[PDB]
């Protein structure tokens, strides 16, 4: 979003990365390697899972006919009564609206989120020899192609698989 | 090497709106509404559903019922649920009434608002103490009761003149007394017959027209008859007859009596019926076939899926999608994103 | 060594919505709602409360004072706010009237949904040139006035055809005037008296039903008078009496008037009530003790804590709190966390 | 929450951090240090007084008695008037129920907001000899125990107190 | 050197409410808000707007085209939005009506409220076959058609008895037929001349009282005349009259007939307005100059700028602001911030 | 905001920053040299645009006159559709308050988001020999004074023209 956008974040996106909505790239003597982040997709899933049963708890008194108010005899009551249930369905219908609106607002906005903690997953696996650069990106002094770039997005990435140093959980 | 943090790119035909970012395209949506069928009406799940007042009583129609038609008596459910599907109900059988000369034709639509709908066991009127000379009760052919014998509307009685009171009257006043029990409203139902210059003498010993009031909680109602030339007869028993009779009804709010002026051709209220409770009513048709979760006056008996649904409001009671102007759905993926330059 | 940032943890009993998080334990919560209790009801702070119509008429009903029974005359105060403590007003005193026949008993509840109420101090027809011959007017027994003489409901002048007058008329029509102020409804108490059949040839010389028809803003109101074989008297002054009066109002709206077409025992209209602005009305009781922030149908007085309240919604004015479906809570904490490892 | 979860801060809570909701622990020898941030605690708590105080400003018309509308009389308008006051209870309450939710969401959702700024302080105090993990935690070259850790909460920390350079303050 | 990250400090005398920092300064704002200014009330835009009932029946009011005055029959224009610019609207020609005796005087404004109005071409009652009688129609100098003859309201028509049939009757019964087209409301009026003692006798053979009862829907309406002491000609053609009618309107809902129980004096209907669909009304005034967004019953025609207004909330139809009770401002710019040491 | 507040952030603001809302400063013995970054600025100014066009799409029925309810005749009526139109008024008022509420929460709480963005393309344009203190500023090997400043707002500072190293 309006983030990545100053902050210089990829605007593009990875056609490759199709098990998941979040995650990694490689750049390399490889070329370009692609991984999803199950884990960060899964939250996004379960976060937008939670605003479903939110938005489905809602209920609202049932518009149903006067019992007094007879057709014929009551016809200006009954008018009023109609105006009645159209305000009713239109101020609730506009409400509804509100409260999807602000759902796909956090939903939308929160991408650049998952990217920034994706951020902080990457940086701990790769360890204090890696160059944090600020636009997410990384430089590291070892290789890492598609099978590395795996064992990352599935958080089994050591440093000392190319003996260089790591932080100690 | 360098490694980054990306977001996927994909096929994004579905779009939602943000407040900070426009309309924007996703991979993925969740639909928040579907847009209801026409379906036949059906019973309320958990909810015992009415529709004819009498369900019971074959070739009767609720308005039979409610005036207290002979034959046409029978056990009446209560219901927190009931179908108006009579917006202006008819009768099928007994005398002739000129209907739309009054209110009388809502009658029933008025008693299935109620939970609890009963006849009285008493007469709410002794004709045989009531102001204007002695009477008889008539009977007609048209009214065949349970043993097949004359009889008539059980809600009224046809008084007519004793041979010793063949005469005009002043306009006389009848107290009509608060019967029904604790809670309950008292719907009173009353009349007055009319008929040609002859048999009006024969019946009453005066061919003038005859004039007729009520009055209850401040609304009061004001009739003149008519000496012939009537309408024909619709929605009767079928039997040819010289006379019209006009019904009416009237209110009684609990503890409240009403009051009933009147000259000759008078019909006394008998047993008046007794309510209580609300019953939700809503239009719809019968018969109600099987079980929904709604009733929903445009798309009949349906169940719940989405939360809301699109189309055309109306009213609708039990477990019902709610209402909204255009088909929302919610966001389940990304924004769209082109293909990065590899 | 190793530090970092961490979050407390704590007992977490409460428990609160999120829309991205489901329902989520919490250290600490605002309770935003509370459930009122039943209390008296009282005078609405900031704000005259209306309670009798008039509270230096004693031992008068609100019915009494509307129709101007004698002794049961005085100050009618403006209130912005009013208390409807009779759903059905009954009359505690003078000549036995037949209440149900009409609408007459809502007359006081009418009254009191204005701001302002007072009785004009002219009659709004005159008796000695009203239309049926020429008047004596009638008093009666149960009716004592100030100094207890034999009189009649102020509102209404209760007129008896001259000893040469004793005789039956045609229906005959007169025009009630608007004679209130600039923006007030004029409310028109009229009504008519029956008998039985000797007294009825006795005071009126015409024993057969009387017939009555009021028309305004397009309101008509027809009655026939009944002859002997009343119902037993009841909330009048206990002093037997044949005959019966029946009563009705008539509401005119400004520069409006009215019409009764009568004849023989009609109650005419005199005084009538003047009535402006809007009072805030709902249901009570009294005496109202004390002060209260809101006054509510079902809790009486109430005063404002939370901004929300659960339970009973009913018809409430002042300040008050607004009713929810449901206990909310604002969180003021974290969200539950089990002790570190 | 979400981030937290991803980014691998630490799940569990401190049930020594009894004077904050927010702070900082410290890992050596000593064992486990805890002191609680009292700038990040009140700052979460000036919030949800305003969000208070905004949920409380909401007002509403009164719901009355019509004037003109007598009982018995009018009782098919009364009807309609009760189903008018019905509704307005069931529509607001649904709006303030809304209110409140997005509320409670704000609140719990700035948590983790809460600890990425207390990562800040933090690292300015350390001093650039420090090491950033990335998961809310720092590598120190010198020992930080209680006596310490509270001097860090208390913002008066200072890296020279163990020869250690500082970034020097504007 | 020291680069930082940082933000503007500019005068912010503009303030927002949040939700959790309360009430801020900012460098700028975009109002949502404007306060209306009262204007002459307007065409809607992308509707045709009906004032006047007849634009072509001139000299004409709304009340004399509703009740068929000769000289004013004209085209009815449908229109989806009407304007009501005569809260009480009045004659202003043709015979003396005493017009505050029924409700005839809203007849015009109910019919403004169907989008589609039209007069049936034939009558709905033949006189010659009327009840009661062979009669005469009656026509008056107070009523010149369009040659100046002698005519009457061509909504009704005044029956008089034959000279062989000057005689007092009881009420005979007549049924008003439904004659309009599918989904069509009947709106049919009718009423009743009176006159002093003299006149009646001649006219009608009776100086009784006469009484009227109509019944429709299962309203019924009851009516008794008076014998002269009238009040006074108003709002007629100024010529004058000893006699003075009465008028009212029945409804008749479609496929439903009415009743009129009548005595001497009557106004049978004869054309009757058929009328469908509804027009969206709001109070306003005439003329209506030029086109507007949005018609507002205190602002009149306005046009739409900001998305909400702030002001007096009133009755409204088109394009219009929504009402909000505060002057609502979008934040366009930062919190205040003192400038930096 | 409270982020900016428990950070460190200056609190305070700079005048000098008059082509945008949001930028960078620079201290050193140039004195402070202070520029706007255009491309936060458009981007916090576009948001507010989009939000503006969200809260002006509401739609709500029209309030008129019922065309049945005569004046005088059916006042009882009347005074209960007044009762209506009062309410809905009331009700729709204070959702669109609501609305536009939560709207300026976003704009204002979005400020801090704004400064460390800014962070991010500050700090890839310094290079690695540059070091961050946390509190929104680095600290630099080499001078620089506005003429500098204005190149790292416009996007163009190398850290070769300094001799020092980039991110390559
Ligand atoms: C069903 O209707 C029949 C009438 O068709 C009812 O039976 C009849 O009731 C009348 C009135 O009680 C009987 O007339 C009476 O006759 C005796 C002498 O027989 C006389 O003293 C009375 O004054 C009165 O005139 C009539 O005989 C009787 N039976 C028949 C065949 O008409 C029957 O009661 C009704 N049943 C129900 C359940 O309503
Ligand atoms: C974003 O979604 C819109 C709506 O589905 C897409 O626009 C449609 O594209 C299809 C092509 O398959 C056309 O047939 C429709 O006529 C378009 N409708 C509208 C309203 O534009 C649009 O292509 C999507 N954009 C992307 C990048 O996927
Ligand atoms: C709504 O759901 C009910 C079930 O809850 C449906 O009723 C079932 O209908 C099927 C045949 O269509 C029967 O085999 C089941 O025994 C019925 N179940 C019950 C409980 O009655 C009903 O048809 C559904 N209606 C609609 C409109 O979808
Ligand atoms: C939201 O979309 C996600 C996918 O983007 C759905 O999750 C997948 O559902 C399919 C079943 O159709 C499973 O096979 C996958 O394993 C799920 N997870 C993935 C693809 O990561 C999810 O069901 C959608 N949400 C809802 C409420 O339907
Ligand atoms: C979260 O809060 C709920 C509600 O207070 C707790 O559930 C209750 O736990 C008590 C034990 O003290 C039981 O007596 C109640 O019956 C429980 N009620 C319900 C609805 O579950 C729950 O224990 C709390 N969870 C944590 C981790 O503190
Ligand atoms: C209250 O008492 C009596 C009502 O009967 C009034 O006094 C009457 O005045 C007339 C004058 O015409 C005299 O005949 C008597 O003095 C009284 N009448 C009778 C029949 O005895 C007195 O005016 C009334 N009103 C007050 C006191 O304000
Ligand atoms: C609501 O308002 C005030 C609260 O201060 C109460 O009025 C006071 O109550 C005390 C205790 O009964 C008495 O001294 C007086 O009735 C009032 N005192 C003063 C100085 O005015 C009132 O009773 C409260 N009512 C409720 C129901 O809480
Ligand atoms: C929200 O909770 C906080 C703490 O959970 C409350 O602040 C503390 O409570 C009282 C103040 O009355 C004192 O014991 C503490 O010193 C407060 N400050 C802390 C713990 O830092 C706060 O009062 C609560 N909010 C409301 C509106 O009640
Ligand atoms: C924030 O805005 C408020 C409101 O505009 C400013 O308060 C006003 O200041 C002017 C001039 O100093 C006075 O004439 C007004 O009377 C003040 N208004 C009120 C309601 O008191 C305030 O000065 C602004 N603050 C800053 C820092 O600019
Ligand atoms: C207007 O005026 C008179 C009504 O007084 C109508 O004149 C009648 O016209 C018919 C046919 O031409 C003659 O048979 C009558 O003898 C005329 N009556 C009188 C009194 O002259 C005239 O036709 C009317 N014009 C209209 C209604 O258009
Ligand atoms: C209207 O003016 C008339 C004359 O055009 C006035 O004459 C009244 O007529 C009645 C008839 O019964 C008599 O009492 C008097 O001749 C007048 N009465 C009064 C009270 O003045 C009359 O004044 C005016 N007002 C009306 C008729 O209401
Ligand atoms: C509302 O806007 C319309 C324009 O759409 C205004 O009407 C214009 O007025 C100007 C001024 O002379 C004329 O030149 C145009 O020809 C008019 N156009 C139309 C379509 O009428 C109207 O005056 C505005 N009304 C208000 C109250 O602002
Ligand atoms: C919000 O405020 C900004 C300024 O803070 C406005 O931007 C100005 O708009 C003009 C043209 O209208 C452009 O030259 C620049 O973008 C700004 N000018 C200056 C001197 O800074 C912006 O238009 C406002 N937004 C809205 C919707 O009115
Ligand atoms: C990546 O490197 C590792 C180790 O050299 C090994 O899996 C293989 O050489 C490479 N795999 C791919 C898919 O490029
Ligand atoms: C009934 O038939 C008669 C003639 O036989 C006719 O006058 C009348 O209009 C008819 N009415 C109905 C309702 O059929
Ligand atoms: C009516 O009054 C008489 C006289 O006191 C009494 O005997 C009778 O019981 C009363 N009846 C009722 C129903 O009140
Ligand atoms: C840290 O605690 C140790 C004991 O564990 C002790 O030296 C002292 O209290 C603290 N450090 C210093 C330097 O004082
Ligand atoms: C008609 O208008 C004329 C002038 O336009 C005016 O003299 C007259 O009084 C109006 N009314 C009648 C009935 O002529
Ligand atoms: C800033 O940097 C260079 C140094 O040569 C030059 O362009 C400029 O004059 C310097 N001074 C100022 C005030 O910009």
């Amino acid at each position: 979003g309006f983030f990545g956008a100053i902050a210089g974040f990829l605007e593009g996106g990875w056609e490759g990365m199709i098990a998941g909505w979040h995650g990694y790239t490689s750049h390399g003597a490889h070329g370009v390697a692609v991984a999803a982040d199950l884990k960060s997709t899964q939250e996004a899933i379960n976060k937008i899972t939670k605003n479903l049963n939110s938005l489905s708890e809602l209920e609202v008194k049932n518009l149903q006919r006067l019992s007094g108010a007879m057709n014929e005899l009551h016809d200006e009551i009954l008018e009023l009564d109609e105006k009645v249930d159209d305000l009713r369905a239109d101020t609730i219908s506009s409400q509804i609206e509100l409260a999807v609106l602000l759902s796909n607002e956090g939903i939308i906005n929160s991408e650049d989120e998952h990217l920034l903690a994706l951020e902080r997953k990457l940086k701990k696996m790769l360890g204090p020899s890696a160059v944090e650069i600020g636009n997410g990106c990384f430089e590291t002094k070892h290789k890492c192609n598609q099978t590395c770039l795996d064992r990352i997005a599935a958080g089994t990435f050591n440093a000392g698989d190319f003996s260089l140093p790591t932080f100690d959980s | 090497d360098r490694i980054c943090t990306g977001i996927t790119s994909s096929n994004s035909p579905h779009v939602v709106k943000t407040a900070t970012q426009g309309e924007v395209n996703v991979t993925g949506v969740i639909p928040l509404t579907t847009t209801p069928t026409r379906s036949h009406f059906a019973n309320l799940k958990g909810t015992q559903t009415r529709g004819k007042l009498c369900p019971n009583c074959f070739n009767c129609t609720d308005l039979d019922v409610a005036l207290g038609r002979p034959k046409c008596m029978g056990n009446i459910p209560s219901a927190k649920v009931s179908i108006l599907h009579e917006v202006k109900p008819v009768t099928s059988g007994c005398y002739p009434i000129m209907h739309d000369r009054t209110k009388i034709r809502q009658l029933p639509n008025l008693l299935r608002g109620y939970e609890n709908i009963r006849l009285s066991t008493s007469n709410v009127i002794n004709t045989e103490t009531a102001p204007g000379g002695p009477y008889k009760v008539g009977t007609s052919g048209s009214c065949p009761n349970v043993t097949n014998g004359n009889g008539f509307f059980n809600t009224m009685a046809w008084v007519i003149p004793k041979d010793n009171n063949k005469i005009a009257i002043n306009p006389v006043t009848v107290e009509v007394p608060y019967i029904c029990s604790e809670g309950e409203d008292q719907i009173t139902v009353w009349g007055f017959h009319s008929d040609d210059k002859t048999q009006m003498e024969r019946l009453y010993g005066d061919s003038n027209p005859q004039k007729f009031t009520s009055s209850a909680n401040g609304v009061t109602t004001h009739y003149v008859s008519q000496i012939g030339g009537f309408p024909n007869q619709t929605e009767d028993e079928g039997l040819k007859q010289s006379g019209r009779i006009v019904v009416d009804y009237m209110v009684q709010k609990p503890g409240k009596t009403g009051t009933i002026v009147y000259q000759r051709g008078i019909l006394l209220p008998q047993k008046v019926w007794c309510a209580s409770g609300r019953s939700k009513v809503i239009k719809g048709s019968l018969p109600l076939i099987g079980e929904a979760d709604c009733l929903h006056e445009k798309y009949g008996g349906l169940n719940k899926s989405k939360p809301y649904y699109t189309g055309e409001h109306a009213k609708a009671i039990g477990n019902c999608p709610i209402w909204v102007k255009t088909p929302l759905k919610l966001a389940n993926g990304t924004k769209y994103r082109p293909p990065a330059k590899l």
